[PDB]
Protein backbone atom coordinates (compact mmCIF):
# COMPACT_ATOMS: atom_id res chain seq x y z
CA UNK A 1 0.00 0.00 0.00
CA UNK A 2 1.22 3.50 -0.88
CA UNK A 3 -0.37 4.83 2.32
CA UNK A 4 2.61 3.70 4.40
CA UNK A 5 5.09 5.67 2.28
CA UNK A 6 5.81 9.35 2.82
CA UNK A 7 7.53 10.94 -0.17
CA UNK A 8 10.70 12.95 0.41
CA UNK A 9 11.87 14.30 -2.95
CA UNK A 10 12.21 13.54 -6.64
CA UNK A 11 15.54 11.89 -7.42
CA UNK A 12 15.43 11.72 -11.21
CA UNK A 13 14.17 9.56 -14.06
CA UNK A 14 15.07 5.93 -14.69
CA UNK A 15 15.43 4.23 -18.06
CA UNK A 16 11.65 4.31 -17.75
CA UNK A 17 9.38 5.95 -15.18
CA UNK A 18 10.15 8.46 -12.42
CA UNK A 19 12.08 7.90 -9.18
CA UNK A 20 11.35 9.33 -5.74
CA UNK A 21 13.04 9.01 -2.37
CA UNK A 22 10.41 7.89 0.15
CA UNK A 23 10.16 6.74 3.75
CA UNK A 24 8.25 3.79 5.16
CA UNK A 25 6.28 5.41 7.97
CA UNK A 26 5.94 2.23 10.04
CA UNK A 27 9.38 0.64 9.74
CA UNK A 28 11.33 3.84 9.07
CA UNK A 29 12.97 2.26 6.04
CA UNK A 30 14.13 4.68 3.34
CA UNK A 31 13.28 3.53 -0.19
CA UNK A 32 13.38 4.59 -3.83
CA UNK A 33 10.08 4.47 -5.69
CA UNK A 34 9.93 3.92 -9.44
CA UNK A 35 6.53 5.00 -10.74
CA UNK A 36 5.34 3.53 -14.04
CA UNK A 37 2.12 5.02 -15.38
CA UNK A 38 -0.14 2.41 -16.97
CA UNK A 39 -2.67 4.96 -18.14
CA UNK A 40 -1.08 6.71 -21.12
CA UNK A 41 -0.02 3.14 -21.91
CA UNK A 42 -2.25 1.84 -24.70
CA UNK A 43 0.05 -1.17 -24.84
CA UNK A 44 -0.41 -2.59 -21.34
CA UNK A 45 2.54 -3.15 -19.01
CA UNK A 46 5.80 -2.10 -20.73
CA UNK A 47 8.21 -4.90 -21.67
CA UNK A 48 11.00 -3.01 -19.88
CA UNK A 49 8.95 -3.12 -16.68
CA UNK A 50 8.09 -6.80 -17.16
CA UNK A 51 11.76 -7.70 -17.62
CA UNK A 52 13.11 -5.50 -14.82
CA UNK A 53 10.67 -6.93 -12.29
CA UNK A 54 10.88 -10.63 -13.19
CA UNK A 55 14.67 -10.60 -13.50
CA UNK A 56 15.27 -8.54 -10.36
CA UNK A 57 13.11 -10.79 -8.16
CA UNK A 58 15.54 -13.62 -8.93
CA UNK A 59 18.70 -11.60 -8.33
CA UNK A 60 19.36 -11.39 -4.60
CA UNK A 61 22.98 -10.32 -4.19
CA UNK A 62 24.68 -7.72 -1.96
CA UNK A 63 25.98 -5.94 -5.09
CA UNK A 64 22.66 -5.83 -6.93
CA UNK A 65 20.03 -3.27 -5.92
CA UNK A 66 17.22 -5.02 -4.08
CA UNK A 67 13.64 -4.86 -5.34
CA UNK A 68 11.57 -4.79 -2.16
CA UNK A 69 8.03 -4.79 -3.51
CA UNK A 70 5.78 -4.19 -6.50
CA UNK A 71 2.61 -2.20 -5.86
CA UNK A 72 -0.31 -2.00 -8.30
CA UNK A 73 -2.49 0.97 -7.39
CA UNK A 74 -5.13 2.61 -9.60
CA UNK A 75 -3.58 2.76 -13.08
CA UNK A 76 -0.07 2.91 -11.62
CA UNK A 77 2.79 0.46 -11.10
CA UNK A 78 5.18 1.26 -8.24
CA UNK A 79 8.51 -0.52 -7.89
CA UNK A 80 9.93 -0.29 -4.37
CA UNK A 81 13.74 -0.45 -4.21
CA UNK A 82 16.23 -0.16 -1.37
CA UNK A 83 17.54 3.41 -1.23
CA UNK A 84 21.16 4.20 -2.05
CA UNK A 85 22.66 7.63 -1.45
CA UNK A 86 24.32 8.40 -4.78
CA UNK A 87 25.40 7.17 -8.21
CA UNK A 88 29.00 6.62 -9.30
CA UNK A 89 28.93 9.45 -11.85
CA UNK A 90 28.20 12.21 -9.33
CA UNK A 91 30.74 10.70 -6.93
CA UNK A 92 33.46 10.92 -9.59
CA UNK A 93 32.53 14.55 -10.28
CA UNK A 94 32.72 15.31 -6.56
CA UNK A 95 36.22 13.77 -6.55
CA UNK A 96 37.50 16.08 -9.31
CA UNK A 97 40.20 17.50 -7.03
CA UNK A 98 41.43 14.74 -4.71
CA UNK A 99 40.75 11.90 -7.12
CA UNK A 100 39.43 8.53 -5.96
CA UNK A 101 41.70 6.60 -3.57
CA UNK A 102 43.01 3.37 -5.14
CA UNK A 103 41.59 1.17 -2.34
CA UNK A 104 38.12 2.50 -3.15
CA UNK A 105 38.52 1.99 -6.91
CA UNK A 106 39.82 -1.52 -6.23
CA UNK A 107 36.91 -2.22 -3.87
CA UNK A 108 34.32 -0.82 -6.28
CA UNK A 109 35.62 -2.83 -9.24
CA UNK A 110 35.76 -6.00 -7.13
CA UNK A 111 32.16 -5.50 -6.02
CA UNK A 112 30.92 -4.71 -9.53
CA UNK A 113 32.54 -7.91 -10.77
CA UNK A 114 30.85 -9.97 -8.04
CA UNK A 115 27.48 -8.45 -8.90
CA UNK A 116 28.00 -8.98 -12.63
CA UNK A 117 29.23 -12.56 -12.18
CA UNK A 118 26.00 -13.27 -10.30
CA UNK A 119 23.94 -11.79 -13.14
CA UNK A 120 25.70 -13.86 -15.79
CA UNK A 121 25.53 -17.03 -13.67
CA UNK A 122 21.78 -16.50 -13.64
CA UNK A 123 21.55 -15.95 -17.41
CA UNK A 124 20.94 -12.20 -17.19
CA UNK A 125 22.67 -9.60 -19.36
CA UNK A 126 22.55 -6.07 -17.96
CA UNK A 127 23.24 -4.23 -21.24
CA UNK A 128 23.41 -0.72 -19.76
CA UNK A 129 26.34 -0.56 -17.35
CA UNK A 130 27.46 3.04 -16.91
CA UNK A 131 28.39 5.18 -13.90
CA UNK A 132 24.84 6.59 -13.73
CA UNK A 133 23.43 3.07 -13.18
CA UNK A 134 25.90 2.13 -10.46
CA UNK A 135 24.79 3.14 -6.97
CA UNK A 136 26.85 3.64 -3.81
CA UNK A 137 26.00 3.93 -0.12
CA UNK A 138 27.77 5.42 2.90
CA UNK A 139 29.21 2.07 4.02
CA UNK A 140 31.40 1.37 0.98
CA UNK A 141 29.02 -0.76 -1.08
CA UNK A 142 28.35 -0.25 -4.79
CA UNK A 143 25.50 -2.01 -6.63
CA UNK A 144 24.17 -2.57 -10.14
CA UNK A 145 20.91 -0.72 -10.76
CA UNK A 146 18.37 -0.09 -13.51
CA UNK A 147 17.63 -3.43 -15.16
CA UNK A 148 15.30 -1.79 -17.67
CA UNK A 149 17.53 -2.90 -20.56
CA UNK A 150 18.45 -6.32 -19.20
CA UNK A 151 17.22 -9.62 -20.59
CA UNK A 152 17.42 -13.34 -19.84
CA UNK A 153 19.72 -15.05 -22.32
CA UNK A 154 20.07 -18.61 -23.59
CA UNK A 155 22.96 -21.01 -24.04
CA UNK A 156 24.10 -20.55 -26.64
CA UNK A 157 22.78 -17.04 -27.33
CA UNK A 158 20.28 -16.02 -30.00
CA UNK A 159 20.24 -12.69 -31.84
CA UNK A 160 18.95 -10.09 -29.38
CA UNK A 161 18.17 -6.34 -29.64
CA UNK A 162 20.89 -4.43 -31.44
CA UNK A 163 20.30 -0.98 -29.95
CA UNK A 164 21.79 -1.64 -26.52
CA UNK A 165 24.30 -0.09 -24.10
CA UNK A 166 24.88 3.66 -23.86
CA UNK A 167 27.26 4.58 -26.69
CA UNK A 168 30.33 5.46 -24.59
CA UNK A 169 30.30 1.99 -22.99
CA UNK A 170 29.21 -0.04 -26.02
CA UNK A 171 31.36 -3.02 -27.03
CA UNK A 172 33.03 -3.24 -30.47
CA UNK A 173 31.08 -6.39 -31.39
CA UNK A 174 27.82 -4.46 -31.10
CA UNK A 175 29.28 -1.48 -32.98
CA UNK A 176 30.40 -3.83 -35.76
CA UNK A 177 26.95 -5.43 -35.98
CA UNK A 178 27.68 -8.99 -34.88
CA UNK A 179 24.65 -11.29 -35.13
CA UNK A 180 25.45 -12.58 -31.64
CA UNK A 181 26.63 -10.84 -28.49
CA UNK A 182 26.82 -12.18 -24.94
CA UNK A 183 28.21 -11.67 -21.43
CA UNK A 184 31.35 -10.06 -22.88
CA UNK A 185 29.44 -6.86 -23.65
CA UNK A 186 28.85 -6.19 -19.95
CA UNK A 187 32.53 -6.81 -19.21
CA UNK A 188 33.52 -4.24 -21.86
CA UNK A 189 31.35 -1.67 -20.09
CA UNK A 190 32.96 -2.41 -16.71
CA UNK A 191 36.41 -2.02 -18.28
CA UNK A 192 35.42 1.41 -19.57
CA UNK A 193 34.13 2.26 -16.09
CA UNK A 194 37.35 0.97 -14.48
CA UNK A 195 39.40 3.35 -16.64
CA UNK A 196 36.97 6.18 -15.86
CA UNK A 197 37.29 5.75 -12.08
CA UNK A 198 41.04 6.27 -12.44
CA UNK A 199 40.98 9.34 -14.72
CA UNK A 200 37.48 10.59 -13.87
CA UNK A 201 36.82 11.12 -17.57
CA UNK A 202 35.25 8.71 -20.06
CA UNK A 203 37.60 6.41 -21.95
CA UNK A 204 35.72 6.55 -25.27
CA UNK A 205 33.37 9.58 -25.42
CA UNK A 206 32.13 9.13 -28.98
CA UNK A 207 29.46 11.33 -30.58
CA UNK A 208 28.33 8.65 -33.02
CA UNK A 209 28.81 4.96 -33.79
CA UNK A 210 31.69 5.48 -36.23
CA UNK A 211 33.32 8.09 -33.98
CA UNK A 212 32.98 5.59 -31.13
CA UNK A 213 34.70 2.84 -33.15
CA UNK A 214 37.55 5.10 -34.27
CA UNK A 215 38.14 6.28 -30.70
CA UNK A 216 38.41 2.62 -29.71
CA UNK A 217 40.68 1.86 -32.67
CA UNK A 218 43.02 4.79 -31.91
CA UNK A 219 43.53 3.58 -28.35
CA UNK A 220 43.63 -0.21 -28.68
CA UNK A 221 44.73 -0.32 -32.31
CA UNK A 222 42.62 -1.32 -35.30
CA UNK A 223 41.71 -5.02 -34.96
CA UNK A 224 42.87 -7.47 -37.63
CA UNK A 225 42.21 -11.17 -38.22
CA UNK A 226 45.06 -12.08 -35.84
CA UNK A 227 43.87 -10.29 -32.71
CA UNK A 228 40.23 -10.97 -33.59
CA UNK A 229 39.50 -13.80 -36.05
CA UNK A 230 36.37 -13.14 -38.12
CA UNK A 231 36.47 -9.37 -37.60
CA UNK A 232 36.83 -8.52 -41.30
CA UNK A 233 33.72 -10.57 -42.06
CA UNK A 234 31.52 -8.70 -39.58
CA UNK A 235 28.46 -6.97 -41.12
CA UNK A 236 29.68 -3.41 -40.47
CA UNK A 237 33.42 -3.88 -40.91
CA UNK A 238 34.92 -1.82 -43.73
CA UNK A 239 38.34 -2.31 -45.36
CA UNK A 240 38.58 1.48 -45.53
CA UNK A 241 38.86 1.70 -41.73
CA UNK A 242 42.05 3.58 -40.88
CA UNK A 243 44.60 1.16 -39.42
CA UNK A 244 45.88 2.57 -36.14
CA UNK A 245 48.77 1.09 -34.18
CA UNK A 246 48.04 -0.27 -30.73
CA UNK A 247 49.57 1.90 -28.01
CA UNK A 248 51.13 0.86 -24.70
CA UNK A 249 48.50 0.47 -22.00
CA UNK A 250 50.78 2.41 -19.67
CA UNK A 251 49.69 5.37 -21.79
CA UNK A 252 45.96 4.61 -21.80
CA UNK A 253 45.65 4.95 -18.01
CA UNK A 254 49.04 6.27 -16.80
CA UNK A 255 48.33 6.14 -13.02
CA UNK A 256 47.50 2.43 -13.19
CA UNK A 257 50.19 -0.02 -12.10
CA UNK A 258 51.21 -3.35 -13.63
CA UNK A 259 48.37 -5.42 -12.13
CA UNK A 260 45.67 -2.87 -12.95
CA UNK A 261 46.86 -2.49 -16.53
CA UNK A 262 46.87 -6.27 -16.88
CA UNK A 263 43.24 -6.55 -15.74
CA UNK A 264 42.07 -3.60 -17.84
CA UNK A 265 43.62 -5.02 -21.02
CA UNK A 266 41.84 -8.34 -20.49
CA UNK A 267 38.53 -6.56 -19.90
CA UNK A 268 39.02 -4.65 -23.17
CA UNK A 269 40.08 -7.57 -25.36
CA UNK A 270 38.64 -7.17 -28.87
CA UNK A 271 37.69 -10.83 -29.19
CA UNK A 272 34.65 -11.46 -26.94
CA UNK A 273 35.89 -15.05 -26.61
CA UNK A 274 39.21 -13.89 -25.17
CA UNK A 275 37.76 -11.08 -23.07
CA UNK A 276 37.90 -12.00 -19.39
CA UNK A 277 34.72 -13.10 -17.60
CA UNK A 278 33.60 -11.41 -14.38
CA UNK A 279 34.06 -14.72 -12.58
CA UNK A 280 37.66 -15.18 -13.74
CA UNK A 281 38.43 -11.52 -13.01
CA UNK A 282 37.62 -11.89 -9.31
CA UNK A 283 40.86 -13.82 -8.93
CA UNK A 284 43.12 -11.31 -10.70
CA UNK A 285 46.25 -10.29 -8.73
CA UNK A 286 44.99 -6.68 -8.87
CA UNK A 287 42.60 -7.56 -6.04
CA UNK A 288 45.16 -9.31 -3.80
CA UNK A 289 44.97 -6.56 -1.16
CA UNK A 290 41.33 -5.52 -1.63
CA UNK A 291 39.26 -4.18 1.27
CA UNK A 292 35.90 -2.42 1.60
CA UNK A 293 36.57 1.12 2.90
CA UNK A 294 33.82 3.74 3.18
CA UNK A 295 33.72 6.56 0.59
CA UNK A 296 36.27 9.27 1.43
CA UNK A 297 33.57 11.89 0.83
CA UNK A 298 30.32 12.67 2.63
CA UNK A 299 27.49 11.65 0.30
CA UNK B 1 31.14 -21.21 -22.12
CA UNK B 2 32.23 -19.81 -18.75
CA UNK B 3 28.71 -19.86 -17.29
CA UNK B 4 27.16 -22.74 -19.21
CA UNK B 5 27.43 -25.07 -16.19
CA UNK B 6 26.27 -22.41 -13.71
CA UNK B 7 23.28 -21.65 -15.92
CA UNK B 8 22.25 -25.28 -16.44
CA UNK B 9 22.37 -25.82 -12.68
CA UNK B 10 20.26 -22.71 -12.13
CA UNK B 11 17.65 -23.74 -14.71
CA UNK B 12 17.47 -27.21 -13.13
CA UNK B 13 16.62 -25.49 -9.86
CA UNK B 14 14.12 -23.03 -11.35
CA UNK B 15 12.27 -25.57 -13.51
CA UNK B 16 11.11 -27.22 -10.27
CA UNK B 17 9.91 -23.95 -8.76
CA UNK B 18 8.05 -23.16 -12.01
CA UNK B 19 6.34 -26.50 -12.62
CA UNK B 20 2.55 -26.32 -13.01
CA UNK B 21 0.40 -28.63 -10.87
CA UNK B 22 0.41 -32.02 -12.61
CA UNK B 23 -3.22 -32.72 -11.74
CA UNK B 24 -4.86 -29.34 -12.32
CA UNK B 25 -7.05 -30.36 -15.27
CA UNK B 26 -9.10 -32.74 -13.12
CA UNK B 27 -9.84 -29.85 -10.78
CA UNK B 28 -10.89 -27.57 -13.65
CA UNK B 29 -14.66 -28.15 -13.77
CA UNK B 30 -15.34 -26.57 -17.16
CA UNK B 31 -12.24 -27.24 -19.25
CA UNK B 32 -10.52 -30.39 -20.49
CA UNK B 33 -7.20 -31.61 -21.88
CA UNK B 34 -8.78 -31.48 -25.32
CA UNK B 35 -9.74 -27.80 -25.04
CA UNK B 36 -6.20 -27.02 -23.89
CA UNK B 37 -4.78 -28.98 -26.83
CA UNK B 38 -6.90 -26.87 -29.17
CA UNK B 39 -5.65 -23.67 -27.52
CA UNK B 40 -1.96 -24.58 -27.71
CA UNK B 41 -2.31 -25.72 -31.32
CA UNK B 42 -3.81 -22.32 -32.12
CA UNK B 43 -0.95 -20.54 -30.35
CA UNK B 44 1.43 -22.52 -32.55
CA UNK B 45 -0.42 -21.02 -35.52
CA UNK B 46 -0.21 -17.54 -34.01
CA UNK B 47 3.52 -18.11 -33.54
CA UNK B 48 4.00 -18.99 -37.21
CA UNK B 49 1.75 -16.19 -38.45
CA UNK B 50 3.83 -13.58 -36.62
CA UNK B 51 7.17 -15.36 -36.92
CA UNK B 52 7.67 -15.54 -33.17
CA UNK B 53 10.48 -17.49 -31.50
CA UNK B 54 9.79 -21.04 -30.37
CA UNK B 55 10.97 -19.92 -26.92
CA UNK B 56 8.05 -17.49 -26.86
CA UNK B 57 5.61 -20.32 -27.57
CA UNK B 58 7.14 -22.46 -24.81
CA UNK B 59 6.95 -19.58 -22.33
CA UNK B 60 3.31 -18.80 -23.13
CA UNK B 61 2.35 -22.43 -22.49
CA UNK B 62 4.18 -22.38 -19.14
CA UNK B 63 2.27 -19.22 -18.18
CA UNK B 64 -1.04 -20.83 -19.16
CA UNK B 65 -0.52 -24.04 -17.21
CA UNK B 66 0.67 -22.15 -14.12
CA UNK B 67 -2.33 -19.85 -14.42
CA UNK B 68 -4.76 -22.76 -14.73
CA UNK B 69 -3.00 -24.45 -11.81
CA UNK B 70 -4.45 -21.85 -9.44
CA UNK B 71 -7.37 -20.22 -11.29
CA UNK B 72 -10.66 -21.78 -12.40
CA UNK B 73 -11.63 -20.70 -15.91
CA UNK B 74 -14.81 -21.20 -17.93
CA UNK B 75 -14.34 -22.54 -21.46
CA UNK B 76 -15.40 -19.22 -22.99
CA UNK B 77 -12.51 -17.45 -21.29
CA UNK B 78 -9.77 -19.98 -22.03
CA UNK B 79 -8.65 -18.21 -25.20
CA UNK B 80 -8.42 -14.91 -23.34
CA UNK B 81 -5.99 -16.51 -20.89
CA UNK B 82 -4.01 -17.86 -23.83
CA UNK B 83 -4.01 -14.54 -25.66
CA UNK B 84 -2.72 -12.57 -22.66
CA UNK B 85 -0.10 -15.24 -21.97
CA UNK B 86 1.21 -15.01 -25.54
CA UNK B 87 1.33 -11.21 -25.29
CA UNK B 88 3.32 -11.41 -22.05
CA UNK B 89 5.65 -14.04 -23.50
CA UNK B 90 6.18 -11.90 -26.59
CA UNK B 91 6.97 -8.80 -24.52
CA UNK B 92 9.42 -10.77 -22.39
CA UNK B 93 11.19 -12.68 -25.15
CA UNK B 94 10.73 -10.90 -28.51
CA UNK B 95 12.84 -8.11 -29.99
CA UNK B 96 9.73 -6.87 -31.81
CA UNK B 97 6.61 -8.12 -30.02
CA UNK B 98 3.35 -7.77 -31.99
CA UNK B 99 1.21 -4.84 -30.84
CA UNK B 100 -1.80 -5.38 -28.59
CA UNK B 101 -4.15 -4.57 -31.46
CA UNK B 102 -2.77 -7.57 -33.36
CA UNK B 103 -3.43 -9.89 -30.41
CA UNK B 104 -6.99 -8.51 -30.31
CA UNK B 105 -7.27 -9.14 -34.05
CA UNK B 106 -6.26 -12.82 -33.97
CA UNK B 107 -9.01 -13.64 -31.46
CA UNK B 108 -11.36 -12.84 -34.36
CA UNK B 109 -12.89 -10.09 -32.21
CA UNK B 110 -13.94 -12.54 -29.49
CA UNK B 111 -12.49 -10.16 -26.91
CA UNK B 112 -11.83 -6.42 -26.65
CA UNK B 113 -8.51 -4.64 -26.19
CA UNK B 114 -9.72 -3.76 -22.69
CA UNK B 115 -10.30 -7.43 -21.88
CA UNK B 116 -6.88 -8.46 -23.19
CA UNK B 117 -5.05 -5.83 -21.13
CA UNK B 118 -6.99 -6.53 -17.93
CA UNK B 119 -6.22 -10.23 -18.29
CA UNK B 120 -2.54 -9.43 -18.84
CA UNK B 121 -2.51 -7.69 -15.47
CA UNK B 122 -4.33 -10.61 -13.85
CA UNK B 123 -1.87 -13.13 -15.31
CA UNK B 124 1.01 -11.01 -13.99
CA UNK B 125 -0.61 -10.91 -10.55
CA UNK B 126 -1.28 -14.65 -10.51
CA UNK B 127 2.22 -15.56 -11.70
CA UNK B 128 3.50 -12.85 -9.34
CA UNK B 129 5.57 -11.39 -12.21
CA UNK B 130 7.78 -14.50 -12.34
CA UNK B 131 8.07 -14.84 -16.12
CA UNK B 132 11.64 -16.11 -16.56
CA UNK B 133 10.75 -19.80 -16.56
CA UNK B 134 12.97 -22.59 -17.92
CA UNK B 135 11.59 -24.25 -21.07
CA UNK B 136 12.11 -27.45 -23.02
CA UNK B 137 13.63 -25.17 -25.64
CA UNK B 138 16.27 -23.71 -23.32
CA UNK B 139 17.46 -27.19 -22.29
CA UNK B 140 17.45 -28.42 -25.90
CA UNK B 141 19.78 -25.69 -27.12
CA UNK B 142 22.20 -26.63 -24.35
CA UNK B 143 21.98 -30.33 -25.24
CA UNK B 144 22.61 -29.48 -28.91
CA UNK B 145 26.17 -28.48 -27.99
CA UNK B 146 26.94 -32.15 -27.29
CA UNK B 147 26.58 -33.29 -30.89
CA UNK B 148 29.61 -34.61 -32.79
CA UNK B 149 29.27 -33.10 -35.16
CA UNK B 150 26.25 -30.77 -35.19
CA UNK B 151 23.28 -31.94 -37.28
CA UNK B 152 20.47 -29.61 -38.35
CA UNK B 153 17.99 -32.44 -38.89
CA UNK B 154 18.67 -33.72 -35.38
CA UNK B 155 18.22 -30.25 -33.90
CA UNK B 156 15.07 -29.46 -35.87
CA UNK B 157 13.57 -32.89 -35.12
CA UNK B 158 14.30 -32.47 -31.41
CA UNK B 159 12.52 -29.11 -31.38
CA UNK B 160 9.64 -30.67 -33.31
CA UNK B 161 9.28 -33.44 -30.72
CA UNK B 162 9.67 -31.09 -27.76
CA UNK B 163 6.92 -28.93 -29.22
CA UNK B 164 4.60 -31.92 -29.67
CA UNK B 165 4.73 -32.45 -25.91
CA UNK B 166 3.25 -28.98 -25.32
CA UNK B 167 -0.07 -30.06 -26.83
CA UNK B 168 -0.92 -32.96 -24.53
CA UNK B 169 -1.16 -32.14 -20.80
CA UNK B 170 -1.74 -35.85 -20.30
CA UNK B 171 0.81 -37.16 -19.98
CA UNK B 172 3.43 -34.42 -20.39
CA UNK B 173 2.51 -32.30 -17.35
CA UNK B 174 4.22 -34.99 -15.27
CA UNK B 175 7.69 -34.48 -16.79
CA UNK B 176 10.13 -31.63 -16.19
CA UNK B 177 11.33 -29.56 -19.18
CA UNK B 178 14.88 -30.90 -18.84
CA UNK B 179 13.55 -34.47 -18.95
CA UNK B 180 11.31 -33.90 -21.97
CA UNK B 181 14.26 -32.24 -23.70
CA UNK B 182 16.34 -35.31 -22.87
CA UNK B 183 13.83 -37.66 -24.48
CA UNK B 184 13.40 -35.33 -27.46
CA UNK B 185 17.14 -35.03 -28.07
CA UNK B 186 17.74 -38.78 -27.83
CA UNK B 187 14.74 -39.66 -29.98
CA UNK B 188 15.81 -37.20 -32.69
CA UNK B 189 19.42 -38.32 -32.51
CA UNK B 190 18.40 -41.98 -32.81
CA UNK B 191 15.92 -41.32 -35.63
CA UNK B 192 18.36 -39.36 -37.80
CA UNK B 193 21.76 -40.87 -37.04
CA UNK B 194 21.13 -44.00 -34.97
CA UNK B 195 23.18 -42.50 -32.14
CA UNK B 196 22.07 -42.23 -28.52
CA UNK B 197 22.05 -39.97 -25.47
CA UNK B 198 25.81 -39.25 -25.30
CA UNK B 199 27.93 -39.95 -22.22
CA UNK B 200 28.80 -36.24 -21.98
CA UNK B 201 25.15 -35.42 -21.25
CA UNK B 202 25.03 -38.15 -18.60
CA UNK B 203 27.89 -36.29 -16.91
CA UNK B 204 26.19 -32.91 -17.38
CA UNK B 205 22.59 -33.80 -16.51
CA UNK B 206 22.85 -36.93 -14.37
CA UNK B 207 20.22 -38.53 -16.60
CA UNK B 208 20.73 -41.92 -18.21
CA UNK B 209 18.66 -43.69 -20.87
CA UNK B 210 16.94 -45.62 -18.08
CA UNK B 211 16.18 -42.36 -16.28
CA UNK B 212 14.65 -40.95 -19.49
CA UNK B 213 12.81 -44.16 -20.42
CA UNK B 214 9.31 -43.38 -19.09
CA UNK B 215 9.18 -40.02 -20.88
CA UNK B 216 10.85 -41.61 -23.90
CA UNK B 217 8.19 -44.34 -24.11
CA UNK B 218 5.47 -41.68 -24.13
CA UNK B 219 7.21 -39.36 -26.60
CA UNK B 220 7.85 -42.26 -28.99
CA UNK B 221 4.13 -43.05 -29.06
CA UNK B 222 3.19 -39.41 -29.62
CA UNK B 223 5.66 -39.38 -32.51
CA UNK B 224 4.18 -42.52 -34.10
CA UNK B 225 0.62 -41.21 -33.79
CA UNK B 226 1.33 -37.58 -34.72
CA UNK B 227 -0.16 -37.89 -38.23
CA UNK B 228 -3.44 -39.04 -36.65
CA UNK B 229 -3.57 -36.49 -33.82
CA UNK B 230 -6.51 -34.06 -33.93
CA UNK B 231 -4.07 -31.12 -33.78
CA UNK B 232 -1.77 -30.72 -36.79
CA UNK B 233 -0.37 -27.17 -36.66
CA UNK B 234 3.01 -28.42 -35.41
CA UNK B 235 3.49 -31.01 -38.17
CA UNK B 236 2.48 -28.41 -40.76
CA UNK B 237 4.91 -25.92 -39.23
CA UNK B 238 7.79 -28.41 -39.31
CA UNK B 239 7.11 -29.26 -42.97
CA UNK B 240 8.78 -25.93 -43.70
CA UNK B 241 12.30 -25.81 -45.14
CA UNK B 242 13.10 -23.55 -42.18
CA UNK B 243 13.06 -26.65 -39.97
CA UNK B 244 14.47 -28.91 -42.67
CA UNK B 245 11.09 -30.58 -43.18
CA UNK B 246 11.78 -32.89 -40.24
CA UNK B 247 8.07 -33.58 -39.69
CA UNK B 248 8.19 -35.61 -42.91
CA UNK B 249 10.71 -38.09 -41.49
CA UNK B 250 9.57 -41.58 -40.52
CA UNK B 251 9.69 -42.27 -36.78
CA UNK B 252 11.60 -45.43 -35.82
CA UNK B 253 9.38 -48.48 -35.27
CA UNK B 254 11.38 -49.52 -32.19
CA UNK B 255 13.81 -47.83 -29.80
CA UNK B 256 15.59 -50.92 -28.48
CA UNK B 257 15.45 -49.72 -24.87
C1 LIG C 1 19.07 5.37 -13.28
N1 LIG C 1 17.83 4.76 -12.92
C2 LIG C 1 17.55 4.52 -11.53
N2 LIG C 1 16.43 3.98 -11.01
C3 LIG C 1 16.40 3.86 -9.66
C4 LIG C 1 15.17 3.25 -8.96
C5 LIG C 1 17.54 4.33 -8.97
C6 LIG C 1 17.82 4.35 -7.60
N3 LIG C 1 18.25 5.53 -7.05
C7 LIG C 1 18.56 5.61 -5.75
N4 LIG C 1 19.01 6.90 -5.19
C8 LIG C 1 19.71 7.87 -5.93
C9 LIG C 1 20.54 8.81 -5.24
C10 LIG C 1 21.25 9.79 -5.95
C11 LIG C 1 21.14 9.86 -7.35
C12 LIG C 1 20.31 8.94 -8.05
N5 LIG C 1 20.20 9.03 -9.52
C13 LIG C 1 19.07 9.48 -10.30
C14 LIG C 1 19.41 10.66 -11.14
C15 LIG C 1 20.52 10.35 -12.09
N6 LIG C 1 20.61 8.94 -12.36
C16 LIG C 1 21.49 8.24 -11.48
C17 LIG C 1 20.93 7.94 -10.11
C18 LIG C 1 19.60 7.94 -7.32
N7 LIG C 1 18.46 4.52 -4.94
C19 LIG C 1 18.04 3.31 -5.43
C20 LIG C 1 17.72 3.20 -6.78
C21 LIG C 1 17.27 1.90 -7.32
N8 LIG C 1 16.92 0.90 -7.74
S1 LIG C 1 18.59 4.90 -10.20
Amino acid sequence: SMENFQKVEKIGEGTYGVVYKARNKLTGEVVALKKIRLDTETEGVPSTAIREISLLKELNHPNIVKLLDVIHTENKLYLVFEFLHQDLKKFMDASALTGIPLPLIKSYLFQLLQGLAFCHSHRVLHRDLKPQNLLINTEGAIKLADFGLARAFGVPVRTYTHEVVTLWYRAPEILLGCKYYSTAVDIWSLGCIFAEMVTRRALFPGDSEIDQLFRIFRTLGTPDEVVWPGVTSMPDYKPSFPKWARQDFSKVVPPLDEDGRSLLSQMLHYDPNKRISAKAALAHPFFQDVTKPVPHLRL
Amino acid sequence: PDYHEDIHTYLREMEVKCKPKVGYMKKQPDITNSMRAILVDWLVEVGEEYKLQNETLHLAVNYIDRFLSSMSVLRGKLQLVGTAAMLLASKFEEIYPPEVAEFVYITDDTYTKKQVLRMEHLVLKVLTFDLAAPTVNQFLTQYFLHQQPANCKVESLAMFLGELSLIDADPYLKYLPSVIAGAAFHLALYTVTGQSWPESLIRKTGYTLESLKPCLMDLHQTYLKAPQHAQQSIREKYKNSKYHGVSLLNPPETLNL
